């Protein structure tokens, strides 16, 4: 009931998926051979969310777990909890399509969106109920931004009823494992503006950050960044997944915090990041939990919410709390940080409780925030956009396999509309 | 032979349904089983030889909601098919609750409580649970109300609306639902009862000394106000007050039906040896500008009517002398055209208690349902939030792009409008 689908794309999404089911499977007590072995019946009663009933009382998901060269799935498969998966949903490609967006969307995309576009088709009328579409891609690559795009853009035209949801990636300066990440993520949100209605913009980045200062490991591997994104899209879905003293799903916090169509591009976090030594020191109550995401080193992102006001948030918590001492806080964080939230909308936050927490916490939150801080994210893609498009660099990658030069103009054009429409409300 | 029933919808209303359900089953004997092993005859069903059955229906789009009664311990006590359950939520919309989503599931509750009107002999009215929040609440109900007047035009229709409080709002659209929701109450329901969220967690703080209540602690004390209005039928009283009489002496106007609530004995275990509890005391605790489950100041506000409901062991001697000293005193008043603004109610039965119950053991105790223009106040503080965002049209492309128009939003708000102005002008 309140089914979804669930995408991958490039090295990210794929590597986000094998953890993204390391913990959904720790939240069913799942094998990776997809067999049941949880002792709860809260976790059992909605596993038909992500899991189709497979023979002999086995669990299987989704997982489109597609990619244009087969060296992700074929690590895939020999990875933890990668056996679950269906060989037929994984759709592989004969060349990784390389960095370049265009030859990564039109052509070799187009040479492989019908084979996916059939299996997404047979899991959606087979679902009875789905709740949307939900996927994890990166701006920056080729992959995730070329057919990544192009797929969810076919799946609103033929779903368009349906809400759907997007983990993107974004690139960084610091942070850049690519030179063309500009022209590649300039392009993808050109689509992402309308073709999704809410985005959530982390970044590689602040990963690392959130990982030094926070967490103090001497060794962050993409896995450990990816630990905080699998455990956090988790608590967004955590609503309708589990029970709840009071639930918030995908629909329900895309609604009331999405002012207008342009504006769902947002930033998460995670409230409970700690040291193996510091956590014993550190008594996790609801008031600590708070202003700890509200903060501007907690949100995994490269903005400073400082800067820009709020215009909506949310707090999907994963406890057996008091609704007391969560709702008077987070008004005390807008008296304390009145400033710092829009005065337009009061109220600007949609809490959301589960009464079930995650293996072996007590306690749990996730902080979705609608800023105008990523309006410096985007600003600064514009700008090294910018930079590399005055000197028509790159561009016969592009030009060459199809995507005509008048398009690059169009896509700046609406980045440029769109924090054009975020300074307009700060 | 009165047979008063009860519909509930959203979260809000379900998990006030466990409340409320709770506390009957404590009330009568009936054991989580459904079997006993008449004062019941109001609310429940009898069936069999000693197995009974609440008359209600537990609609709720979130399947989410009802699997936990489904998978509680009143599985085998509730009818199976009237926990209604959709498959998609309203999401914190009027318009998705509204038109959309609603007529795929209509069908199914209304002909469970018509299959429950037509079993009992003669019903007063249907207790309806919705919260202005913005998914069923609002919009699911609206339908519901509008049904259920052009099918019932007669019967009463009561509701116990979780208000949102104006200092705090527990989702981002609450303004805009609360205004669409409105209408609906105004010119349908007989007579609309407010509760707020940020209103009981100051009672439940100061009074009984719990810093972290809970839902499961806050529907208890709602559970409670709403036995207290209906004790008089589902038990015999030495002053008895029924719901056609109960709202009649609450409205002396047609729109002017919004009341509040009260429940002045609230105090823990330890705290009841240490304070003998007093008619005299209870009906003055009631009166506080805090003990109220309404944000509000009803110092400001004069009040229009009033119901004390006393219940356990009350004499009526000292609720004659208790409300003489209410009209002695300056901070309350009431308006010059209503002499007088009491109507007593008392019956023999105590408050049940929940085990491991917050609340206490009473002897005796009080609900009373005042009808004063102190609620102009927090609805004054929401029709600013409303048109402060619509000014900048906000959110209500996700309500155009379901269905309504643009126009519908300033016509609620001139519901509401004029709304207040009738307040002002039976104030004067
Ligand atoms: N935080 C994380 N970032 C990642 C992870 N894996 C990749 N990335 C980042 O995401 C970006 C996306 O690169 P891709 O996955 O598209 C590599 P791929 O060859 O599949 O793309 P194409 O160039 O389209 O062929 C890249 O700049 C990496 O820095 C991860 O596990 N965690
Ligand atoms: N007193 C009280 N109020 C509640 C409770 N749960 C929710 N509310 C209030 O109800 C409002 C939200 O409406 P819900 O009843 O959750 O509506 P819903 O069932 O979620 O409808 P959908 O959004 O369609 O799922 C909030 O403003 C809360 O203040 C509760 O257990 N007790
Ligand atoms: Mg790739
Ligand atoms: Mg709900």
């Amino acid at each position: 009931m309140r089914e979804i689908v669930h995408i991958q794309a490039g090295q990210c999404g794929n590597q986000i998926g094998a953890k993204f089911w390391e913990v959904i499977s720790d939240e069913h007590g799942i094998d990776p051979s997809g067999n049941y072995v949880g002792d709860s019946d809260l976790q059992l009663e909605r596993i038909s969310v992500y899991y189709n009933e497979a023979s002999s009382h086995k669990y299987v998901p989704r997982a489109i777990l597609v990619d244009l060269e087969p060296g992700t799935m074929d690590s895939v498969r020999s990875g933890a909890f990668g056996h679950l998966f269906r060989p037929d949903n994984f759709i592989f490609g004969q060349s990784g399509a390389g960095n370049n967006w265009a030859k990564g969307h039109y052509t070799e995309g187009a040479e492989l969106v019908d084979s996916v576009l059939d299996v997404v088709r047979k899991e959606c009328e087979n679902c009875d109920c789905l709740q949307g579409f939900q996927l994890t891609h990166s701006l920056g690559g080729g992959t995730g931004s070329g057919m990544g795009t192009l797929l969810i853009s076919k799946v609103r035209e033929e779903y368009p009823d349906r809400i759907m949801n997007t983990f993107s990636v974004v690139p960084s300066p610091k942070v850049s494992d690519t030179v063309v990440e500009p022209y590649n993520a300039t392009l993808s949100i050109h689509q992402l503006v309308e073709n999704t209605d809410e985005t959530y913009c982390i970044d590689n980045e602040a990963l690392y950050d959130i990982c030094f200062r926070t967490l103090k490991l001497a060794t962050p591997t993409y896995g450990d960044l990816n630990h905080l994104v699998s455990a956090t899209m988790s608590g967004v879905t955590t609503s309708l997944r589990f029970p709840g003293q009071l639930n918030a799903d995908l629909r329900k916090l895309a609604v009331n915090m999405v002012p207008f169509p342009r504006l769902h591009f947002f930033m998460p976090g995670f409230a409970p990041l700690t040291a193996r030594g510091s956590q014993q020191y550190r008594a996790l109550t609801v008031p600590e939990l708070t202003q700890q995401m509200f903060d501007a080193k907690n949100m995994m992102a490269a903005c400073d919410p400082r800067h820009g006001r709020y215009l909506t948030v949310a707090t999907v918590f994963r406890g057996r709390m008091s609704m007391k001492e969560v709702d008077e806080q987070m008004l005390a964080i807008q008296s304390k940080n009145s400033s710092y939230f829009v005065e337009w909308i009061p109220n600007n936050v949609k809490v959301a409780v589960c009464d079930i927490p995650p293996r072996g916490l007590k306690m749990s939150s996730t902080f979705i925030g609608n800023s105008t801080a990523i309006q410096e994210l985007f600003k600064r893609i514009s700008e090294q956009f910018t930079a590399m498009f005055r000197r028509k660099a790159f561009l016969h990658w592009y030009t060459g396999e199809g995507m005509d030069e008048m398009e690059f103009t169009e896509a700046e054009s609406n980045m440029n509309d769109l924090v054009s429409e975020y300074q307009q409300y700060q | 032979m009165r047979e008063c029933i009860s519909i509930h919808v959203g979260q809000a209303g379900v998990q006030i349904g466990n409340a409320c359900w709770e506390l009957y089953c404590l009330e009568h004997g009936i054991q989580p089983d459904g079997q006993m092993p008449d004062s019941f005859n109001t609310f429940f069903s009898e069936t069999g030889a000693g197995k009974h059955v609440p008359r209600a229906v537990f609609v709720d789009l979130e399947p989410t909601v009802i699997d936990e009664v489904r998978t509680g311990t009143y599985r085998q006590l509730f009818h199976p098919e009237q926990l209604i359950t959709g498959k998609e939520d309203a999401a914190n919309n009027y318009a998705r609750g509204h038109y959309t989503i609603g007529k795929e599931i209509i069908d199914l509750v209304l002909d469970r409580i018509r299959k429950l009107a037509d079993q009992c002999t003669g019903l007063q009215g249907f207790l309806v649970f919705h919260s202005f929040g913005g998914g069923t609440g609002s919009g699911f109900t609206s339908l519901l109300m509008e049904r259920l007047s052009v099918d019932y035009g007669k019967k009463s229709k009561l509701e116990f609306s979780i208000y949102p409080a104006p200092q705090v709002s527990t989702a981002v659209v609450e303004p805009y639902n609360s205004i669409l929701t409105t209408h609906t109450t105004l010119e349908h329901s007989d007579c609309a009862f407010m509760v707020d969220n940020e209103a009981i967690y100051d009672i439940c703080r100061r009074n009984l000394d719990i810093e972290r209540p809970t839902y499961t602690n806050l529907n208890r004390l709602i559970s409670q106000i709403v036995s207290s209005i209906t004790a008089s039928l589902r038990f015999d009283g030495a002053l008895n007050v029924d719901l056609t009489e109960f709202q009649t002496n609450l409205v002396p106007y047609p729109r002017i039906h919004f009341p509040l609530a009260t429940y002045a004995p609230v105090i823990s275990a330890e705290k009841a040896y240490h304070e003998q509890l007093s008619v005299a005391e209870i009906t003055n605790a009631c009166f506080e500008p805090a003990n109220q489950m309404v944000k509000c100041d009803p110092r400001h506000g004069k009040y229009m009517a009033c119901c004390l409901l006393y219940r356990g062991d009350v004499v009526p001697k000292d609720v004659n002398a208790a409300i003489a000293t209410i009209k002695t005193k300056r901070s309350i008043q009431f308006v010059d055209w209503c002499p007088t603004g009491f109507k007593v109610g008392i019956n023999y039965q105590p408050p049940t208690v929940v085990p491991g119950g917050d609340l206490a053991k009473v002897q005796r105790a009080v609900c009373m349902l005042s009808n004063t223009t102190a609620i102009a106040e927090a609805w004054a503080r929401l029709d600013h939030k409303f048109d402060l965002m619509y000014a900048k049209r906000a959110f209500v492309h996700w309500y155009v792009g379901e269905g309504m128009e643009e126009g519908e939003f300033s016509e609620a708000r001139e519901d509401m409008a004029a709304l207040e102005k009738d307040y002002e002008e039976v104030g004067v």
